[PDB]
């Protein structure tokens, strides 16, 4: 059953021609199942005989299904024109509101039930060879939307939208949902009055012919798509099975790392850090990695939550969402959203930036933006969220730091681990404290630098420092002062890069120099940190400038 | 219609939808079956590769909901058509703005071009696919729209214009900035004027010469610290990579030596003739800075806590074309928000054209919520500043 919809106009990219592809030698056998097959596709309507005018040709063959034809449109996809995306997104369960009864409508034949631009259909050439290219071989061309042609998804898609537009129109209670070929139908009427516009529908798609199962259908709920499990009134992910291993290849943590993120997004509290980082660094796809005591820790409480079946509730538009967030720790972060306290619609995690200087409070932030946009796109509006921080902390942090940052309605909520600032540096220099001038200077062809201080209580010292930066030799520099002053210190650097990382409260790095200063600067009751401009003849800075310049 | 062309080898835009709101989505289905029943947008096929993104926004002080297609990719692929603003409009005492972009519907674009000005109305979960949507008419936010208009334009304001010589009439985008040296009485009654002749072709308050610049003022201590003065010499060290005529030689010769910062260290009589020097260069313009037409303007700004913010525009760095403040809740993103808009409507009256921000701010937290405060026509070129810099301290 092909169908009378309109068809969509197609063009080929401007400036190119059709394809011209040779057809290559076939054997008997294939050549004879590609006659069987074209003459049913004949009758039935997709193609069409065509005499050696038609210039064009796309290359066919043949696969053991059971004979199965097979054409090979690589080319004429290159020449034909760019489409619209089939989807910006695919929908979340989560998203979805709670039905009485629903029903799967799978299409079955669906790309070849549409009728191809007449004015592109002489591009769908393709020929069956002769017996060893003796005489001309029989010419077809698509009437119809073939296999694996660019332009198939978007135009049959297109056709659904046009042919459902009287029947959504005319029954707005009821809800059909797209996915490629399946109609998803679900709706709030009894089993009797569902059943019955299931046959109107069904009845419908014939009407512009497109066929459907027969109230025996071939599923019916719990469903599985695009792994998971859809039942009436809930859903979750499909079966979990971490497997049991005496040693892991890549290949093994790779399969389980994104099993458990699939898991994540119902199983609260998954943590995949561990196994993660060892996949960092090369090795092949078989080779083995030995798991580390954190690894084999990390994978031993993912086995514990996933022991007891957890199932995801759908979304009720009347009631708010509250999103509320939890900390890990090594940066680890996850979070829960519900409607009626702790029947989750869906879980899931935010993980650090694994590159540059941060600390909690920018990564509650960033974690909020990450779910912000997540309930957008899933149920079209913000969730109001209960956050691990002091509405005092906040304050704190939001007024004094340099970025704009804003966080939507919220509320504290005491669950530990709690997010802190852990240091503050002072807004005014300590009177009855040592004043540590730094500075930090290095050889560029040599990568020899030297690091140290000069006080205004006399004082002095120079560390030589092998393979390193003119970056890092300032840090260190600030490190050393740290080192050799008391509880109380100030400390005047010319290095803006320096000041910008510790001017930003970091509690957490990568460069372990960092992580050095860090817990420093957590154990001071006091610490003072100002700017100079280098070589100005500004006191302090000049003296310590010379003893590295060495 | 006026045949439009993009630029040779440049195909049309391919912008992705940024996700909207539910209240969004359901007002823009309210605007755009409107729009389709008064033939000015047409439903497409899946033909139409191109799109351009779109959102729902509320133009000064109301409430009804007007669609703001962001239009920023095909008018950087559309200028060769497009690309004269009036250099005495910024010397008027009183310029108002008024919206004519209604005016561009009765217009029709050219059955050609219509592809590129396609746009998606997303679903919420994605559930059903996107409405899809291109222009019959000229749109609004097409810098294409007021360069094909501006004949039309010119004829219906050749009355007003004759009427009165001294206002200046000039047009960026959807808005027209009207500006005169009249009192504020008899200038808003120009104004009505004006409305009524826009009337009879389908159409239903900034002081530029009061705008100064903010100059990098220095302290006054009753006593100074050698810390004060090493914040001090810092702050005329950067002022001089812009200001030619600074020096603070004299100045570091007061800290030579390794002091402790509370020390307290008495000036000299040099020091405060150099400092005083410093400040009247700093208080008066800089020199040699002018705008160059063909290069983009750039405008930068700084948070300074307790809802002020400070911000810079300038073509080549350190030579600033102009300086500024923005000040007055307890919302970061509203405010630089309403900052954006503030510099980029001066920006349209002294220039004729809009800077590139340098936000402080992370993309995705501003991309999320831009459009809950934004309420102009217009939306200019962004870039998001992620480093944190030491200029905080240099405008404050
Ligand atoms: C009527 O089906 P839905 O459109 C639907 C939506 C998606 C994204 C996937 C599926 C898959 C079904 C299979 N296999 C159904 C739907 C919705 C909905 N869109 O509101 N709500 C539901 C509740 C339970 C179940 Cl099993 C399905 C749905």
């Amino acid at each position: 059953p092909i169908s009378p919809i309109e068809t969509v106009p197609v063009k080929l990219k401007p400036g190119m021609d059709g394809p011209k592809v040779k057809q290559w030698p076939l054997t008997e056998e294939k050549i004879k199942a590609l006659v069987e097959i074209c003459t049913e596709m004949e009758k039935e309507g997709k193609i069409s005989k065509i005499g050696p005018e038609n210039p064009y040709n796309t290359p066919v063959f043949a696969i053991k299904k059971k004979w199965r034809k097979l054409v090979d449109f690589r080319e004429l996809n290159k020449r034909t024109q760019d489409f619209w995306e089939v989807q910006l997104g695919i929908p979340h369960p989560a998203g979805l509101k709670k039905n009485k009864s629903v029903t799967v409508l799978d299409v079955g034949d669906a790309y070849f039930s549409v009728p191809l631009d007449e004015d592109f259909r002489k591009y769908t050439a393709f020929t069956i060879p002769s017996i060893n290219n003796e005489t001309p071989g029989i010419r077809y061309q698509y009437n119809v939307l073939p296999q694996g042609w660019k332009g198939s998804p978007a135009i049959f898609q297109s056709s659904m939208t046009k042919i459902l537009e009287p029947f959504k129109k005319q029954n707005p209670d009821i809800v059909i949902c797209q996915y490629m070929d399946d109609l998803y139908v679900g709706s709030d009427l009894e089993i009797g009055q569902h059943r019955t516009k299931i046959e109107e529908l069904r009845q419908h798609l014939l009407r512009w012919g497109l066929t459907t199962p027969d109230k025996k259908h071939q599923k019916e709920p719990p469903f599985l798509w695009m792994g998971y499990e859809l039942h009436p009134d809930k859903w979750t992910v499909q079966p979990i099975v971490l497997p049991e291993k005496d040693s892991w290849t890549v290949n093994d943590i790779q399969k389980l790392v994104g099993k458990l993120n699939w898991a994540s997004q119902i199983y609260p509290g998954i943590k995949v850090r561990q196994l993660c980082k060892l996949l960092r660094g090369t090795k092949a796809l078989t080779e083995v990695i030995p798991l580390t005591e954190e690894a084999e820790l990390e994978l031993a409480e993912n086995r514990e939550i996933l022991k007891e079946p957890v199932h995801g509730v759908y979304y009720d538009p009347s009631k708010d969402l509250i999103a509320e967030i939890q900390k890990q720790g090594q940066g680890q972060w996850t979070y829960q959203i519900y409607q009626e306290p702790f029947k989750n619609l869906k879980t899931g995690k935010y993980a650090r930036m694994r590159g540059a200087h941060t600390n909690d409070v920018k990564q509650l932030t960033e974690a909020v933006q990450k779910i912000t946009t997540e309930s957008i796109v899933i149920w079209g509006k913000t969730p109001k969220f209960k956050l691990p921080i002091q509405k005092e902390t906040w304050e704190t942090w939001w007024t004094e730091y340099w970025q704009a940052t804003w966080i939507p309605e919220w509320e504290f909520v005491n669950t530990p681990p709690l997010v802190k600032l852990w240091y503050q540096l002072e807004k005014e220099p300590i009177v009855g404290a040592e004043t540590f001038y730094v500075d930090g200077a290095a050889n560029r062809e040599t990568k020899l630098g030297k690091a140290g201080y000069v006080t205004n209580k006399g004082r002095q010292k120079v560390v030589p420092l092998t393979n390193t930066t003119n970056q890092k030799t300032e840090l260190q520099a600030i490190y050393l002062a740290l080192q050799d002053s008391g509880l109380e210190v100030n400390i005047v650097t010319d290095s803006q890069y320096a000041l910008g990382i510790i001017q930003a409260q970091p509690d957490k790095s990568e460069s372990e120099l960092v992580n050095q200063i860090i817990e420093q600067l957590i154990k001071k009751e006091k610490v003072y940190l100002a700017w100079v401009p280098a070589h100005k003849g500004i006191g302090g800075n000049e003296q310590v400038d010379k003893l590295v310049s060495a | 219609t006026v045949p439009v062309k993009l630029k040779p080898g440049m195909d049309g835009p391919k912008v992705k939808q940024w996700p909207l709101t539910e209240e969004k989505i359901k007002a823009l289905v309210e605007i755009c079956t409107e729009m389709e029943k008064e033939g000015k947008i047409s439903k497409i096929g899946p033909e139409n590769p191109y799109n351009t993104p779109v959102f729902a926004i509320k133009k000064k002080d109301s409430t009804k909901w007007r669609k703001l297609v962001d239009f920023r990719e095909l008018n950087k692929r559309t200028q060769d058509f497009w690309e004269p603003h009036p250099a005495g409009l910024k010397k008027n005492k009183s310029v108002t703005v008024l919206d004519v972009g209604d005016a561009y519907f009765s217009v029709p674009l050219d059955e050609d071009f219509r592809k590129y000005t396609a746009f998606t109305i997303p679903s919420i979960n994605n559930e059903t696919p996107g409405i899809r949507y291109q222009y019959n008419v000229l749109p609004q936010g097409w810098k294409g729209s007021p360069a094909i208009f501006q004949s039309s334009m010119t004829k219906i304001l050749e009355p007003f214009k004759k009427q009165n010589p001294d206002i200046v009439i000039c047009q960026y985008m959807d808005d027209l900035y009207v500006g005169s040296d009249l009192e504020i009485g008899q200038h808003r009654t120009k104004i009505e004027e004006l409305r009524q002749h826009l009337l009879r072709w389908g159409l239903t308050e900034l002081h530029p010469d009061k705008w100064t610049v903010q100059p990098i003022v220095l302290p006054e201590k009753d006593s100074w610290t050698v810390n004060d003065i090493q914040k001090l010499v810092g702050k005329l060290n950067w002022a001089s990579q812009i200001y030619p005529g600074i020096k603070v030689r004299q100045l570091c010769k007061l800290l030579r030596g390794t002091k402790a910062l509370t020390e307290v260290i008495p000036l000299t009589e040099e020091a405060e003739l150099e400092l005083a020097e410093n400040r009247e260069i700093l208080k008066e313009p800089v020199h040699g800075v002018y705008y160059d037409p063909s290069k983009d303007l750039i405008a930068e700004i700084q948070k300074q806590g307790q809802g002020q913010w400070t911000y810079q525009i300038y073509q080549e760095p350190f030579k600033n074309l102009k300086t500024g403040k923005y000040a007055r809740h307890t919302n970061d993103v509203k405010q630089l928000t309403e900052a954006v808009q503030k510099i980029t409507t001066e920006s349209i009256v002294i220039w004729g054209k809009t800077p590139k921000f340098k936000l402080p701010i992370q993309k995705e937290t501003w991309e999320t919520w831009w459009t809950e405060y934004w309420q102009a026509t217009w939306i200019p070129e962004w870039e998001f500043v992620n480093t944190p810099p030491l200029v905080k301290l240099w405008y404050q």
